[PDB]
This record gives structure tokens, C-alpha cells and sequence, in this order.
């Protein structure tokens, strides 16, 4: 009745994170990909995953803790099984290992390594997810059970995005139900803890946590735990997923996993490739993202929604990865060094952006908006690509198109309800006689407060800002109705009027040294609060 | 407590280059291990070897950090019943050491009342400080766009002829003189004159007080030393630091010149250990090595670290993987352009691809 | 511009051969410097 | 009593009515909606009267859960709910929802999303009940006899350089 | 190549003995011996029986002299298992093996636990794991079983 | 050693998906299929592909799928000769994964026989004597650029051009026509896109379940191991030839894409340990295209047309792998954006596609 656990045999070859293993005579073996356990003391183990067995009968194990307690000799246990992770409604809010141990701050086990659904277990790609920004929501729609890389430069907000896009959700998951709420699995790899923790910090201020959770693999970390993390985060979200729930994973990054892998290969003395990348890095990015798919009806009808993240090195877009990442996903979203010190932020190139998905993922009222607004945008580019050295002529096309660039700045996500509503005043043509840099501040007015009550002008029932539950009307109706089309007519024109006969007026008379500075700060200030 | 290792007896199997290959028939001492060669074999100083690897339970494989002239098979070394420490406290203010932690200032004996590892585990995402607080170089640029952070990591990213170095005088001369916090230098793989000339500006700014107090320490490590030295050097005066924050509590200042070095010395031994070259030629296991120190490298709850290191670009080509690994650990980045020090503008700094966390309302004004 | 790509191409090109060559050398050196095994030869036979 | 085939052929449980029971014996309408995920994960597509079921629970519940959950929202969740019965299933809502959902808006005292909803009932619908339409009256008309008409920072008057743009 | 030598006569313990000959040879000789050693100038070896000397002698001309031991292991398992002999490794605390009446009966329960080893005898083999300071392990067919404890 | 079914060996060596196995009886014919008869607590069954053979009962083995919880000294059992696929017209409007087993849950195939995926190409004198004419019934590509039986097709485009139009509408042209059924092959293609290919040949009947069904489907998808993604496009192949032969039909193969086949190949030599040619591809890249390529022919019996997606790399046609594809292609087909845009469909560039039939020696 003794606790009895399988010795394999002792440890051989100790090279950085990894090591070999020497079965002792007669022993049962081990399998493949099966977890093992260094016993370094009587009563202390470090973690090891096996990756190769020799026709010698030697055996290759990647270390996962306790790695400067490994020393030649040493016995070794196995487990006999594949690596099983915590899972539940009871890890949000917390960070976690990919092996399941929970890091210090200040329900069931599922397999990290699961086969992807069939094609009959999947569902054409219909229920939209929203970031929160508007040039994502109506140039690069996004929807559930899709892989949308973000492919960027150094410091161009890639996780930023993501971590914008996990916030702007929290409200929904507050208001709708728990069935149709999307629950968050941020992955960190190499990068620092320090990151890490302002990160949770900001989601606990924002209240993310709630609906969140973080898997750690912090550099200091061994190269097959940041090899591990992302398929653990998969299994996370997969728990959902097949509960009929909808999630949201996010990689950063996959380029550090690349080449912990390849580090691992290389030290396993393993068949190298292209950049000494193994040739299994196809496989293992495919076999890591083709699990985000939109289950069907019959199967839970859950969705998993992939945001791997990935860094060019000075815009060298052929490297190896990333052209099996972009060639892999399902549309890409590329960052852009010089717009994103130019202002744009987020910085997003619509030309090298694109979302395989279509318009399919897109909400009626959104999809109707953004038919219009793809095709302002393109001509807005053709005639800005011929009025690069000509004086430029104010057509209705161009007028809008700087518009809606004005309005695509932002620094954090916005409400579905305030962004369509701008977005449709910008295409009807309500901001036509407004100022582009003061659009900015147009938005702010009439999205944070209001000016029909203010100056007694209020004409309508329904439609008021500050009215946030709206925002499903809308979903369920298209702005283009009679039911709430005449009066976010009637609300526009009068606010429109309103700010053109009085702020719009003082702001051109500004003339001072005081005056000019304080509105500049005003205008930074909406810019980057709406 | 008393390693069951010390004093533990192997004799040298294999030699090739820095790396030494030493058998014990009692058992491969644990990895890490510093081991000390006994035979006299002639030499004008002694040897030293640092274990990272082991072939079998027997048999473990080491590099020098020293060279390994007059060096024969059968070699008796010995253990020393630990990793390779440093002297650590206040003792070492004003003093000058090397990878050994041995004064070689030739100023007398230093009082050594403790003696630390250079290993150490980087400290957990708890242990953690969030402080965000400008720092005032007195440089406009620096200041404007990319201002620093008190406890927080800066690289400077240039090529040669540019002015890394300078600007890192000029760093010191601005802050340390009058920092409250202690300073320690790592000339890693630069130039002995350099060194030297450093020494002479400190003791001129009577940072080095010989006759009274001091502020700062030194550690040198130089192209003239092995690729031991060169790497292990860095970890040494990192372990110093680590010291003066957690045992004190101070806001400690750590300069480094240059950090490729040690990825290059690393890279020097890769094939040698037996590992297979991964990109460009640099060893594989070139992420892990570097984030494991620049995790070192923090700031605590205890006390602080700000961090400034030199970088090296080859060819000014900043997609070398070391540079693109270093870019993600640290807090702001001065990247440094050849073109713009021939316009004689220096500090030839590129606003464009220089970056801060700092700059953001919340923190700057 | 037609040139310049061209040329661009050729460079990748060469470079990912050189760059498989010199690591292919590498792995050749190291494992050829480990290839053995035991021969089934009469030793005995001098 | 006819045969529903899914999107690859398979056939479906028509067979609803012990999950609606089950809604119906709920007490938080997010069991309610666990409910609905196991009817789809079970292969029995959520019908019309499942769904008017599912409004049912959600105006007689007390709450979303047994804590209180922030900004929680019976209007938003049933406006979601009718969303998804309408959009990703093709099912189009009968009067019974709009009248659960104008029965919570008065209940709520949210006048001006029962306007809204008599209008949409009077463009869809056979016209708004009356009891419901002059309860939003009256609601309304308290809440502009005592002031409570519209928000008190928006009446406030800022200027250009006054407005406090955080 | 070994086992079928000594099954050809019936004999395996002079393969035992041999090998411990060969221990005690190496321990007197010097450091490093098998890099150049020639087992047939060794005087040593001169009386090991002649499976073992021919063994030798191949593993001298291959250059593979540093593997008797575990030649030697492989040789006792395989002699182990042909006379029907179960060895269970009882790790110690490094100095004091007195303490084995524990490991004796824990070997028992996990021999009779262990039905395929019914027909096998029991066997125990003392071990010293410096990592242990306290109690004791025991190994056997595989099964390991942790009632030591190590320094805090 | 004929008949080789039945064997019995040994899991040797496991690393990655390179398995090898020792078989006392001596080990099997290059190409073979294995199978793990182990019980290993496996999802799913573990069949392997015999590649290269180490010694006289030691042979290299690819797996197409995960080697988890594969221990040394597992059973393997020999299938008796090459991977074997299902053919017949029970096929049709089914889909099937490299080992010839369906996946769309919808009853058992009920097939009459099986045949092996790799095949020897048809011989010259096998070879059709006469060059002859694909009528696809669309304008542009029956006039400007002709098809030819037997031939090649290369197909270039992305989404938004509806390259899928085209070929459900090429499929029901060449069933209205000529009466010969088609085969869809998706190598290293994904799942999504897969899955919206089956729904939407099902709504346009092409993929009737409860009717006849002109398209039979093989999909390895990029989660499939490169094995699988490799050897998928063979067993279309088979299926084909076994139309082009026993029914002495008109079949068209289309394959999304080659770039995928070329790559899966790739890495599996890399896995093997080949050392790589240049820019990385392995140096059997011709004999691996052209062992797919001579396999489509036009014979005495029948045609199998081919219709491959190509995606170039950078743009750049130098690029190996697209000029080896080009060697052996017969035509072109280029989809451009900016005519769909305009409004023209099928949005094709006429000036850009070229075909070598384009000449009054076949052609009128
Ligand atoms: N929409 C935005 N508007 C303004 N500033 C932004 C926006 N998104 C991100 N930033 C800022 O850009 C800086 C870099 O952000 P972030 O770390 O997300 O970028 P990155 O591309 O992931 O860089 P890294 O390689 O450091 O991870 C931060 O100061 C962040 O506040
Ligand atoms: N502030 C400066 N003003 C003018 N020239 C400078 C300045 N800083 C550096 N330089 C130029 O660069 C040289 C020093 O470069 P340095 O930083 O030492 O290079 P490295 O980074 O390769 O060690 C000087 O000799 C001078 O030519
Ligand atoms: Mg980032
Ligand atoms: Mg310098």
C-alpha cells in the first residue's frame, strides 16, 4: 500500500536546461512526450517533459524548475501520462505557470496537447468580437473562432491592443450574460516580470481580472517552460470552448517560443533548417493555432479567438515566421513604425492590413457603415497617393477621408454605441464643416456630455448619449431605420449647429499667447481621452 | 553549512582551447562549481576553472577563466567547496576588482567580511517595485524624448564612433558625483586605456577617496582576458549590486561597457561545450543567458538598481539577435546613428527609433 | 527598381545557402568527430 | 413534429420542454442562460418559446447571481438575448418578448427605453399595451415633476476653456 | 556475448569473480590506464578466465575500455533473471547500513505486491545516497518507494 | 518474404515523428504501412510510412500523426503493401483524410476495393498520341487560354476573386460536358476555409448528400503532420487514375495548394536529416514534383486534367519551388483584384494568362 512511483533510471549529461537520461537495467521505460520527475532530494522534484528516445535507449528530457538542483546521478521518476493543467472557473483573476503552479503577487485538469476540431465540428464565422478600436471594428473585422495575427515593429502598442481589446469586453461581460461573455487568457513569454505586473496591475484596476487570466513565462524561465506556455493557454481557453463559452487567447509572443524551440532542438541535436529553425516549426505554429476555431451548433457552439502577436526586425516581413504565421492565420494587422510616430496611434496600415474573414463578422448596422466607409477610405488614399507634391482640392471623398483619420486616433477602446455614432456622423457628412483638428474635441463633447440640454434645444424621446443601453438597440436595429434614424438626425444637426455657432467661433477668434497654449492642451487632452 | 564537495579531487582528462574536461572518481562535483588547479605547472599565476556541463556522472566539462598555458593531462585540481565568490559591503568602495573579485589596484588588502556567489536566482514577478519617477541627465534629448527611469534599465544601442562611451561618462559625471546611492562600474571587453582613464576622471572627482570615503567600485573584465572572465565578470559585479541593495537598501547605480561582450565571449565556447552554432553564429542559448541576468538586474522591494548599458551593434545592423533580444528587456533605448555623427551632431542620437515607457501623461508632465 | 529587386533576391537567396552551409558544417564537424561503433573483425588476426 | 436538420444534414432534439422547464425553475437568469449552453452543447436548438421562457426568467429573477454584479442590466441581457435568437439563429421574436421587455423597462422606470419599445411594438408588433404605455407616461412625469428629467452635469453650463476634460 | 560464454559451460559466478579481479586491478592501477592500457601486458588480467580476457582484448582494440562496469551490470542482470533472483536496491543515508530490517520487510510487501516476481527469490543491495541523511529508499523492478529524508 | 502482411517488429527509436523499427523476419519493402496494434491509451490509431532502411531488420519510419505516448519495444503489425485508399463511386461528395478513411461522419463508404497511393506514372507508350482540348465552357478561358487533357493548370490569386466560383463552376462544365467527376485536394490548407468549401459545394449541389455528387474531397489540413500533408495529394491522384482508367473518363484534380505538398516534403527530409539545398528546400525536389506531375498525363484510356493553386514566396518567380512547379505546368490562369473591382467576372487578366496550345497545330 506504499507510495510507488516507476524509476526509469539516473541522470547522464547535464547541458544548460536539458539534460539525458541512462535507463537502468530491466526497467518498464517511458513514453513519449510524458512528464517525468527529477528527484534532486528525497522530498523535492524538478519537472521534465521527454522529447527524445535513442536506439540506445538513452533519453532526452527539456527541464521545466529547479534546474541548479540537477546534478549527474540523480534518480528519475515517471509519470506515465501527458501533461494534465489545472482548469476552471476558479484561475481568473490569477497568474499561472503553464505546468498550473500559481505565481505570488503582491475545477478539472485538462491535456495541454489536444487535437484541433474536425471540419464538421466547425461553423462558417458569423458572431463579431469588438477591440474597442474603430479602425479594427470596420477595416479589419474580427470575429469569433478567427486568428488575427498582429504582426508589428519594436514599440508600435502590439500588446496594447490586445490588452485594450481584453478590457473593452469587461463591460459587456457585465452587462450580458455569463453564455456570451468572452473570457481572456493573456500568454507572456520571455518577456520581464516587471511587465508582467504592471499589466495585472492595469487589469485590476480596469476590473479585468474578473473575467482574465495571465500565464506566466517570464525570462529566467527554461526555454520548454516559454515552449509550453501557449498550448496550456489554448487548453485553458478549450475548457470554454467546448462549454458552449467564447474565448479570447493572446500571444506574446510566438518569436520567443520559436526560438526556445529552436534552442531546444539544436541542444537535442536535432536536424536543423532555414535560420537553424528545425523544420517542425510549421507544424508546431499550426498545430498551436488551428485549435481556435467556431465550434458548430450540435458541439457547445463555444469559439476561441486567436491574437498572436509578432515583431518584424526594420520591416523584414520574409523572415522565416513570419511568413508561415501570416500564410497560417487568418488575416493580419501590421503596425507601422512611421505612422506611429507621425500620431496615428494605433498606428495601423490598412493596406498591409486585411482580415480574410470579410464582412461576414461584422454587426448589421457596423457591416452597412464600413460598405462605405472601405470605399471612402480608398479613394481618399488614390487621390492622396497623386497629392503627394500638388496642392490638394477639398472634394466630399477627401473631406471625410481626414476625418475619419482624426477619428481613428485614440489611446483607449471605445464603446460600440459612441464609435458607430461618430462614425455614421462622419460619413453624413454632419463633421463636413468641422475642423480636423478639432474633431477630436467635437467627439468628446458629444460622446462625454451633451449640449442640446445644456443650451435648451432637446427635441428628442429616446435618443440621448448618455443613454448607454443603446448600444443593443443599435446592434439589433441598423442606424439606417426609421425607428432612431430621425432622431439621430435631429441630435446631430443640433449639436453640429451648437458647436459651430459657439465653440467652433471662438476657438477660430482665439488670438493670445495663453488662449492658443490652453487650447492645444484641451485638444491633446480629448485626443487621447476619447 | 559545508558543501559535501569540498575539497573533492579530479584530475584534468581533455584539453582544448579555454575548455578542460575533469574526471573525479568520487563524483562530478555539482555544475557551477569553481575548482583551483594545485600542480604548479610553471605558472606565474594560478588556475581556475568554472564548471557548465557535465558528460557523466564522473565526468564534468569547465572553461578557464584564466589561460590555460602549461597546462598538462592528468592535472590535479581541486574544489572549493562552492561556486566562484566576490567580497561584497562597503569595504569595497573606491577599489577595483577582476572576475575573481581579487584586488588588483595594488593598493593593499581589502577587509573582507563576507563573501557572496556570483549565481544568484533572479528575484520572482512578487518582488517586484513599481516606481515611476524622471530622471535628469541634463541632456536636452535624453530628457525630452526618452527620459529615464529611477530603478528602471536603459541601453545604449550604437555601433563604433558614435559615443557610447562618452555619453556614459558624461552620465556618471552629471548623477553619480551627487547620487546618494552607491555606483558600480563593468568595463566587460573594452579598452584598458578606457579603464584607466575612467579611474583617473573618478579619483579626480574624488568619486575614489582613497584617503577618505568613497562612492563607487569597479569591476574589470577586458578583451585581454579569456571569454571566462569576460562573461563571468558582468555576473560579479551584479552580485555586488544585488548586495548593496538588499542587505543596505540603497538607490544603487550600475553602468555597464560593453554587455555583447559576454554574448560574444559565450558564442567564443558554444561549438567548444558541444553546442551547434543557431544564427549568424551565436550560440543558441543566447536568449536564456541574457535573460537571466537582465532579470538579475532589477530593481526591489529593498532596494533599487538603475541600470545603463552599452550595446554594440556589428555593421550598425540592428536586427543582430542579441541587440533584437536585448531591445525587450529593458526601459528605455538611445539608439545611436552613424550618419547623423557624420553631421557632426553629437550626442548622434535618433529620436525616431529612440523609445520610453515614461512617456506617458500619467507619469511625465 | 526591376534591378534592384532582382538583385535583392539573389542576396536572400545566397544568404539562407551560406547560412545553412557554414551550420551544416558545424553539425558535420561535430557529429563525424563522434561517429563509432563496435567492429566485428578478428582482432586477433595480426 | 417534423425533422430540423443542422448545417451538415444531422438531425436535431426538437424535445425543448424539459429545459424549459428547467428556466422556468431557475432563480438567476445566468442559470438560465448555463441552461441554453447545454441545450446547444446537448443538440437541441434553443425555439422561440424557449427563448420567450428565458425573458420570462430574466424579469422575475432577482438579480444576475446571488452577488451583485456591477452595471448588471435585465434590458441589456434580454436586448443581447433577441440579438442572438434573431441574428446567428434566424428566429424572429413575437410579441411576448417585446412585451416582457416593456414590462421591465417600466419596471425598471427607464421611460425613454419604453418609448422606444412602444414604437418598435407599434413598427413590428400589433401596437404597445396600454397598461404598459401609461405606466411609462406616469413614470416619466414623475421623474420630470421631481427634476430627475435628464442627467445635472449635462444642464450645467461649461465653457469653452471650462469643460474639465479628465 | 559474455552470458553465452559462461551458459556454454554452465558456470556464471567466475565471470563474478573475474570482474572483481578487474575492480581491484583498476583501483591499484593508475590514473587514466584504459586510455593506452594493454590488457595483455597487464599482469592483472594475465589470470581472468578466458571469455573475460577475450572480452577484454575486443574492448581494447575498439578503444571501448571504459565500459566494464556497465558490462558488468548487464552481466548480473542477465545472470539475476536466469536464476530467478529479484534485486532490490535499498538506498542509505550516507554511513550506517544497520537500519535495514525497515528496507527488508518494505522489499517483502513489495515483492509479494509484485506477482510477476512470485516465482523470483528476494535479494537486497545496499546502496549510500549522500542526498538522504535520514530512513531510507527502496527500489525494485521499477517500483520506488521514498521513506528517507533529506537535509533542511 | 512476398507477402510480407501480417509481420510483427519493434519500436526501436522514437524522435519527433521519425519511428524506427526492427523487425526480426527482416524488415518490409520501401513505401510500406505500419500500424501500432499497442494499446497506449491513443485518441487515435498510429499508422506509419516506411521511408529508408538502416540495416537488414532496422527501417525509418514517418509517422501521420502524433508519436505521444509511444513507448520502445510498442508492436507493430505490417498492413501487407503501400498506404491504400478507397476508389468507386461511392467516393463521390464524401471527404477523406491520406489514410482513406472518411471524417464526415455520415455511414460507412461501402467501397468494392482499394488501391495504393504510390503508383509508377504511365508510360510512354501509355502516353495519349493526340494533343487535345479541355472545353470548360467559359469564354475567356476556352478562347484565350485552352486547357489541355492531361495537362496542367496553374492557378494564381487569392481570396476575393471568387477562385472557388471558378471551380465549382469548372466542376459542373465538366460533368454537364465531357461526364467525368472531379477531386478536391487540400494540402496544408485551412480548416475554415475548408469547411466553408464543403458548405458551399453542399448548397450548390455539386456535393449532393441525398442526391449524386459530382466532387469527391481529401483534405490534410496544416494541423495534419507533414507526412499527411504530403502523401493527401497522392491518394487524390489515385482516386483519379483509378477514374482515368477503370470508368475511361475526363477527371480534373484540383490541389490547393502544391507550395504546401513541396514544403510538407521539405520537412520531412529535414526531419530525415537530408541537409538541405538551396535557400533550404530538399534536394529532392524535382524527383518528388515530378514522381506527382508524369502521374497526370493524358493516356489511351482517359484524361486527368490539373488544376494547381500556386502562391510564390516573396513574389518572386526565381524562387525554387515556383520554378520547378512552372517547368512542369502547361497553362496559366492569373485572378486580379482590380477586375473584380471594376465589375468583370470571372475576374480573369487575359494579357497576363498564357497557354502553349495556342497554336493552329492543335487548335483550330
Ligand atoms: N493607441 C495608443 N495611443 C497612444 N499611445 C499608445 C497607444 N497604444 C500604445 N501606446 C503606447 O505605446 C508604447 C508602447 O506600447 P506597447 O508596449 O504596447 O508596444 P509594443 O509594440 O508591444 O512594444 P514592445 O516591444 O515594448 O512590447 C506605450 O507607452 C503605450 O502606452
Ligand atoms: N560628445 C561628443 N562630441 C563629439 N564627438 C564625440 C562625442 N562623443 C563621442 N564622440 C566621437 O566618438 C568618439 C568616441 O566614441 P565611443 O563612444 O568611444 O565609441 P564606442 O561606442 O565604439 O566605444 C570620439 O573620439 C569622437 O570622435
Ligand atoms: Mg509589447
Ligand atoms: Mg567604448
Amino acid at each position: 500500500f506504499f507510495k510507488t512511483t516507476e524509476m526509469i533510471g539516473y541522470v547522464h549529461s547535464i547541458d544548460g536546461t536539458i539534460a539525458t537520461l541512462i535507463p537502468a537495467p530491466g526497467n518498464p521505460g517511458v513514453a513519449y512526450n510524458t512528464i517525468i520527475q527529477i528527484q534532486v532530494s528525497p522530498t523535492t522534484f524538478a519537472a521534465g517533459l521527454v522529447f527524445n528516445l535513442e536506439k540506445d535507449g538513452r533519453i532526452g528530457i527539456i527541464l521545466m524548475d529547479n534546474i541548479t538542483e540537477v546534478q549527474s546521478g540523480q534518480k528519475v521518476m515517471a509519470t506515465g501520462q501527458l501533461l494534465h493543467i489545472p482548469v476552471g472557473a476558479g484561475v481568473l483573476g490569477k497568474v499561472v505557470n503553464p505546468l498550473g503552479h500559481e505565481v505570488p503577487v503582491g475545477s478539472t485538469l485538462g491535456k495541454v496537447d489536444t487535437g484541433a476540431p474536425n471540419i464538421v465540428s466547425r461553423s462558417p464565422v458569423n458572431y463579431n468580437l469588438l477591440t474597442g478600436f474603430k479602425a479594427v471594428d470596420t477595416m479589419i473585422p474580427i470575429g469569433r473562432g478567427q486568428r488575427e495575427l498582429i504582426v508589428g515593429d519594436r514599440q508600435t502598442g502590439k500588446t496594447s491592443i490586445a490588452v485594450s481589446t481584453i478590457i473593452n469586453q469587461v463591460r459587456i461581460n457585465q452587462q450580458i450574460l455569463s453564455k456570451n461573455a468572452v473570457i481572456s487568457i493573456y500568454v507572456s513569454i520571455g518577456q520581464r516580470c516587471s511587465n508582467v505586473a504592471r499589466i495585472h496591475r492595469l487589469l485590476q484596476s480596469y476590473g479585468a481580472l474578473r473575467y482574465t487570466t495571465v500565464m506566466a513565462a517570464t525570462a529566467a524561465e527554461p526555454a520548454g517552460l516559454q515552449y509550453l506556455a501557449p498550448y496550456a493557454g489554448v487548453t485553458m481557453g478549450e475548457y470554454f470552448m467546448n462549454r458552449g463559452r467564447h474565448c479570447l487567447c493572446v500571444y506574446d509572443d510566438l518569436s520567443k517560443q520559436a526560438v526556445a524551440y529552436r534552442q531546444i532542438s539544436l541542444l537535442l541535436r536535432r536536424p536543423p533548417g532555414r535560420e537553424a529553425y528545425p523544420g517542425d516549426v510549421f507544424y508546431l505554429h499550426s498545430r498551436l493555432l488551428e485549435r481556435a476555431a467556431m465550434l458548430s451548433p450540435g458541439k457547445g457552439g463555444g469559439s476561441v479567438t486567436a491574437l498572436p502577436i509578432v515583431e518584424t526586425l526594420s520591416n523584414d516581413v520574409t523572415a522565416y515566421i513570419v511568413t508561415n504565421v501570416i500564410s497560417i492565420t487568418d488575416g493580419q494587422i501590421y503596425l507601422d513604425t512611421k505612422l506611429f510616430t507621425g500620431g496615428q496611434r494605433p498606428a495601423v496600415n490598412i493596406g498591409l492590413s486585411v482580415s480574410r474573414v470579410g464582412s461576414s463578422a461584422q454587426n448589421a448596422a457596423m457591416k452597412g457603415v464600413a460598405g462605405k466607409l472601405k470605399g471612402i477610405l480608398a479613394e481618399y488614399r488614390k487621390l492622396a497617393a497623386d497629392s503627394v507634391g500638388g496642392q490638394q482640392v477639398q472634394t466630399i471623398p477627401m473631406i471625410r477621408g481626414a476625418r475619419f483619420v482624426a477619428l481613428f486616433n485614440q489611446k483607449q477602446p471605445s464603446y460600440f454605441m459612441n464609435a458607430i455614432v461618430s462614425l455614421y456622423a462622419c460619413l453624413n457628412g454632419y463633421l463636413d464643416d468641422v475642423k480636423v483638428q478639432y474633431v477630436k474635441f467635437y467627439e468628446y463633447l458629444l460622446v462625454h456630455r451633451d449640449l442640446g440640454i445644456m443650451y435648451g434645444t432637446a427635441k428628442n424621446k429616446f435618443f440621448y448619449m448618455y443613454v448607454q443601453e443603446l448600444n443593443y438597440l443599435i446592434r439589433f436595429f441598423t442606424l439606417n431605420s426609421p425607428i432612431l434614424h430621425g432622431e439621430l438626425e435631429e441630435m446631430l444637426k443640433q449639436h453640429t449647429h451648437l458647436f459651430l455657432q459657439h465653440y467652433q467661433s471662438k476657438m477660430n477668434a482665439i488670438k493670445s499667447e495663453k488662449d492658443v497654449k490652453a487650447l492645444k492642451n484641451l485638444l491633446y487632452s480629448c485626443k487621447r481621452a476619447v | 553549512p559545508v558543501a559535501d564537495h569540498k575539497g573533492r579531487v579530479g584530475h584534468v582528462s581533455q584539453v582544448i582551447g579555454a575548455v578542460v574536461d575533469v574526471h573525479f572518481a568520487d563524483g562530478v562535483p555539482p555544475v557551477l562549481t569553481a575548482l583551483d588547479v594545485v600542480d604548479k605547472l610553471g605558472r606565474d599565476e594560478p588556475l581556475t576553472l568554472e564548471i557548465v556541463q557535465h558528460l557523466d556522472a564522473h565526468t564534468g566539462r569547465c572553461i578557464a577563466m584564466q589561460t590555460t598555458d602549461l597546462l598538462k593531462l592528468k592535472a590535479k585540481v581541486v574544489s572549493t567547496g562552492g561556486n566562484i565568490s566576490v567580497p561584497v559591503g562597503r569595504e569595497t568602495l573606491g577599489r577595483i576588482f577582476n572576475v575573481l573579485g581579487d584586488a588588483i589596484d595594488q593598493r593593499g588588502p581589502v577587509g573582507e567580511k563576507l563573501r557572496m556567489p556570483i549565481h544568484a536566482v533572479a528575484p520572482k514577478l512578487a518582488d517586484q517595485a513599481a516606481e515611476d519617477a524622471v530622471l535628469t541627465t541634463g541632456i536636452k534629448v535624453i530628457d525630452l524624448i526618452l527620459p529615464y527611469c529611477k530603478g528602471g534599465k536603459i541601453g545604449l544601442f550604437g555601433g563604433a564612433g558614435v559615443g557610447k562611451t562618452v555619453i556614459i561618462m558624461e552620465l556618471i559625471n552629471n548623477v553619480a558625483k551627487g547620487h546618494g546611492g552607491f555606483s558600480v562600474f563593468a568595463g566587460v571587453g573594452e579598452r584598458t586605456r578606457e579603464g584607466t582613464d575612467l579611474y583617473l576622471e573618478m579619483m579626480q572627482s574624488k568619486v575614489i577617496d582613497l584617503k577618505g570615503e568613497s562612492k563607487c567600485v569597479l569591476v574589470y573584465g577586458q578583451m585581454n582576458e579569456p571569454p571566462g572572465a569576460r562573461a563571468r565578470v558582468a555576473q560579479s559585479a551584479l552580485t555586488m549590486a544585488e548586495y548593496f541593495r538588499d542587505v543596505e537598501g540603497q538607490d544603487v547605480l550600475l553602468f555597464i561597457d560593453n554587455i555583447f561582450r559576454f554574448t560574444q565571449a559565450n558564442s567564443e565556447v558554444s561549438a567548444l561545450l558541444g553546442r551547434i552554432p543557431a544564427a549568424v553564429g551565436y550560440q543558441p542559448t543566447l536568449a536564456e543567458d541574457l535573460g537571466q541576468l537582465q532579470e538579475r538586474i532589477t530593481s526591489t522591494t529593498k532596494g533599487s538598481i538603475t541600470s545603463v548599458q552599452a550595446v554594440y551593434v556589428p555593421a550598425d545592423d540592428i536586427t543582430d539577435p542579441a541587440p533584437a533580444t536585448t531591445f525587450s528587456h529593458l526601459d528605455a533605448t538611445t539608439v545611436l546613428d552613424r550618419a547623423v555623427a557624420e553631421s557632426g551632431i553629437y550626442p548622434a542620437v535618433n529620436p525616431l527609433e529612440c523609445a520610453s515607457r515614461i512617456m506617458d501623461p500619467d507619469v511625465i508632465s | 527598381q526591376q534591378r534592384t529587386s532582382s538583385l535583392y533576391n539573389k542576396t536572400r537567396q545566397f544568404g539562407i545557402t551560406a547560412a545553412l552551409i557554414e551550420i551544416l558544417s558545424a553539425m558535420s564537424s561535430l557529429e563525424g568527430n563522434a561517429m563509432k561503433g563496435v567492429r566485428r573483425n578478428k582482432f586477433w588476426e595480426g | 413534429a417534423a425533422k430540423k436538420y443542422d448545417l451538415f444534414g444531422y438531425e436535431v432534439d426538437t424535445n425543448t420542454a424539459p429545459w424549459i422547464e428547467k428556466i422556468k425553475k431557475c432563480k438567476y437568469y445566468d442559470e438560465a442562460g448555463e441552461v441554453l449552453v447545454n441545450m446547444n452543447v446537448s443538440n437541441c436548438p434553443p425555439d422561440i418559446a424557449t427563448y420567450n421562457a428565458t425573458l420570462q426568467c430574466i424579469y422575475q429573477s432577482p438579480s444576475k447571481q446571488s452577488t451583485p454584479v456591477d452595471n448588471e442590466s435585465k434590458f441589456c441581457a434580454m436586448m443581447d438575448l433577441l440579438e442572438e435568437m434573431q441574428h446567428r439563429n434566424r428566429l424572429k421574436p413575437n410579441e411576448e418578448s417585446w412585451t416582457w421587455v416593456m414590462k421591465e423597462c417600466v419596471k425598471s422606470g427607464q421611460f425613454r427605453l419604453g418609448y422606444c419599445i412602444q414604437q418598435v411594438m407599434e413598427t413590428e408588433c400589433k401596437g404597445c399595451p396600454a397598461d404598459l404605455v401609461k405606466a411609462n407616461e406616469a413614470n416619466a412625469q414623475k421623474a420630470k415633476t421631481e427634476g430627475k428629467e435628464h442627467p445635472g452635469h449635462l444642464s450645467q453650463q461649461a465653457g469653452l476653456f471650462d469643460v474639465k476634460v479628465e | 556475448f559474455l552470458y553465452k560464454a559462461a551458459e556454454e559451460k554452465g558456470n556464471f559466478d567466475n565471470i563474478l569473480s573475474d570482474f572483481q579481479k578487474i575492480a581491484a586491478a583498476a583501483s591499484k592501477l593508475p590514473i587514466f590506464w584504459e586510455r593506452t592500457a594493454v590488457v595483455e601486458k597487464i599482469p592483472e588480467f594475465k589470470q581472468l578466465s578466458e571469455p573475460t580476457f577475450f572480452t577484454l582484448v575486443w574492448m581494447q582494440n575498439n578503444g571501448m575500455l571504459e565500459l566494464i562496469q556497465e558490462v558488468a551490470e548487464v552481466y548480473e542482470t542477465f545472470v539475476n533473471a536466469k536464476q530467478k533472483k529479484a534485486v532490490a536496491k535499498i538506498f542509505v543515508a550516507p554511513g550506517g547500513e544497520k537500519n535495514v530490517e525497515e528496507a527488508r520487510r518494505v522489499a517483502e510487501e513489495l515483492h509479494k505486491g509484485l506477482k510477476e516476481l512470485a516465482d523470483y527469490t528476494l535479494v537486497l543491495k545496499t546502496v549510500v545516497d549522500r542526498t538522504i541523511v535520514k530512513g531510507f529508499a527502496v527500489e525494485l523492478a521499477g517500483q520506488y518507494v521514498n521513506k528517507a529524508e533529506g537535509q533542511q
